[PDB]
């Protein structure tokens, strides 16, 4: 029996995203009220708002934690066309300012021409990198060259998707046999545009991200995308939130030694398609092992999906808020 | 290395070999050119050779050495009977160097 717990988020408007820290002891929430809030889990399992500040001049669409090796770093993105990076200064602020002051805005990334719809830190083995996607159809990848100086972020890569970008996912695979990959989703409502999920692979020879694949079977608007954590699989798994939940496996085809600079070709299979929300699916998230998928939709439910030992995916749980 | 459609009178080493050295029955320039190419191939092989002027690569030099120098060396007159072999050695040294360091890659079998 899953126990739902209400948290009085005290946001003045709609909450767009919730992100846990790497240890699952802190969470960040972001809202149309232009604010980010941080919440800490006490030993009794209660949640307490430990920081609340205005971050942006428009609705905050996403919030993400960096890996704890880079310290206590948050990124937020917004309708105001910016992404902001925040660092928590852990220090003795004398016992009178426990309300709001330990999060410092280190930078504002302003290169995007329209709404920045999603923001994701890269896997830690790539360094302190931040991807942003914008409705202008561009993914921008920034790097902080010095973790001690989070005020400086260099634009390393610009990826033209040629579609309005809605969501991004880094492939978390630490395998040196796999070039760094990014999946990009599009919320474009045009029925004439097939392939609203695009996969980009970093090509070492060109020092650029090149389009490896396009999921032509995904013609519906994409609201969220997530690569599953790769704990020793010879293939990738991608979840896609659209009118339904889709799960794709992507097996890299062995590079025939004859294409001296090609992107990796993938053998792609749809291993699951679930219409059980009977409505649009807004979010998809993998467990840390990449074995259980959570999805949320307009049906007001969170659904849990898991493969059995025959690779048959099933709904294993439904959580409903009261 | 660049053939423009309209000049029927080539300027350069290929005409000096066919009109000047062939009349003198002595081939010092052709051997010195083969020696230059032999030394340049040993010290640096540029993949982008001729990029922007023509299709990149070594093929125009290989065609001159193969078709104009090597395949014709026997049909030429030589004032010194030994120089016939000096020309053959100088071109074959280049071919040996070009093949020695070459390893077949999958990329070589795809039309770029």
């Amino acid at each position: 029996m899953f126990v739902a717990r209400s948290i009085a988020a005290d946001h003045k408007d709609l909450i767009h995203d919730v992100s846990f820290d790497f240890h699952g002891r802190r969470m960040a929430t972001c809202s149309s009220d232009q604010s980010v809030k941080v919440w800490d889990k006490s030993e009794n399992g209660n949640w307490h708002c430990t920081a609340s500040w205005k971050t942006h001049s428009g609705s905050v669409w996403r919030v993400t934690w960096a890996h704890p090796e880079f310290g206590q770093v948050l990124a937020s993105c917004s309708f105001d066309r910016t992404a902001a990076v925040w660092e928590e200064i852990v220090g003795e602020s004398n016992d009178k300012l426990r309300g709001q002051s330990h999060w410092v805005k280190r930078t504002t990334l302003v290169d995007s021409r329209t709404s920045v719809t999603d923001v994701k830190f890269a896997p830690k083995h790539m360094g302190l990198m931040l991807a942003t996607c914008s409705a202008d159809g561009v993914v921008r990848i920034y790097e902080a060259p010095d973790v001690m100086n989070l005020s400086q972020w260099s634009l390393q890569h610009e990826i033209s998707c040629k579609l309005s970008c809605s969501c991004i996912s880094w492939n978390p695979s630490s395998s040196r046999a796999h070039s760094p990959m990014i999946a990009v989703g599009s919320d474009d409502s045009s029925p004439n545009i097939m392939g609203k999920v695009q996969i980009y692979e970093y090509n070492e020879n060109t020092r650029k991200y090149a389009k490896a694949e396009t999921l032509m079977s995904v013609s519906d608007p994409v609201h969220d995308i997530a690569f599953a954590p790769n704990l020793g699989r010879s293939f990738h798994i991608l979840a896609v939130a659209t009118k339904d939940v889709r799960i794709f496996t992507m097996k890299p085809l062995r590079k025939e030694l004859s294409s001296s600079g090609g992107v990796t070709k993938f053998e792609i299979h749809t291993v699951a398609q679930f219409d059980n929300h009977n409505s649009q699916v807004w979010r998809v998230s993998w467990n840390i092992t990449g074995t259980v998928l959570a999805s949320s939709g307009d049906d007001g439910t969170v659904r849990l999906w898991k493969a059995n030992y025959m690779d048959n995916w099933k709904c294993i749980g439904v959580l409903k808020g009261d | 290395t660049v053939r423009a459609t309209g000049l029927r009178q080539g300027v350069g080493i290929e005409v000096e070999l066919n009109e000047i050295e062939s009349r003198c029955e002595e081939y010092p320039l052709t051997r010195a050119f083969c020696q230059l190419i032999s030394t340049l191939v040993e010290s640096s092989f540029p993949t982008n050779l001729g990029a922007g002027l023509r299709a990149p690569g070594f093929e125009p030099y290989l065609q001159f050495l193969r078709d104009t120098v090597f395949l014709r060396y026997r049909t030429r007159a030589y004032r010194r009977a030994a120089e016939k072999w000096e020309v053959a050695e100088a071109v074959l040294d280049v071919f040996y160097k070009l093949l020695k360091d070459y390893e077949p890659q999958p990329e070589d079998f795809v039309d770029q």
